[PDB]
């Protein structure tokens, strides 16, 4: 949902540009507890030769 | 006054079986007034049962941080230290 449109996950080039998702939150998770924020990531790429 | 530190050190030691022996005296001594109204004491020991048990509840339910947990520990461990010197049964 945090897109805004299809191709903003996904770089082609031969040097690929840098990923940004923006995202605004409620200002109530408030510090002192520091539970955690697991942002799972699964991305795949062009594996390089060596 | 350094060298004095570890003679004074022994002369609380000796110290600790005068004040024992004292406090023993006292045990006695609260005793010969420790009288009177028994369903209310055991309201009273019973209440501090209650309130202590809830407090105890609170200390190993509490969720803390890393930090907040090293700290809670290291001054639990200060006052274990700080027991372990004091004598007696208690």
């Amino acid at each position: 949902e945090l897109k805004t449109y299809e191709e903003q996950l996904q770089s082609s080039g031969l040097e690929p540009a840098a990923i940004n998702v923006s995202l605004n939150l409620p200002p109530d998770l408030y510090l002192m507890r520091s539970t955690g924020i697991d942002m799972d990531i699964n991305y795949r790429y062009t594996m390089p030769p060596v | 006054g350094l060298q004095n530190i570890r003679g004074r050190y022994h002369q609380w030691m000796n110290e600790l079986p005068e004040r024992v022996s004292h406090k023993t005296q006292h045990l006695d001594e609260k005793k010969e007034l420790g009288h009177l109204s028994a369903g209310a004491r055991r309201l009273i020991l019973g209440i501090i049962v209650t309130f202590s048990l809830i407090l105890a509840l609170i200390c190993v339910t509490q969720p803390f941080n890393p930090l907040a947990q090293f700290i809670f520990l290291m001054l639990l461990w200060g006052v274990a230290l700080i027991v372990r010197r004091m004598p007696g049964r208690f």
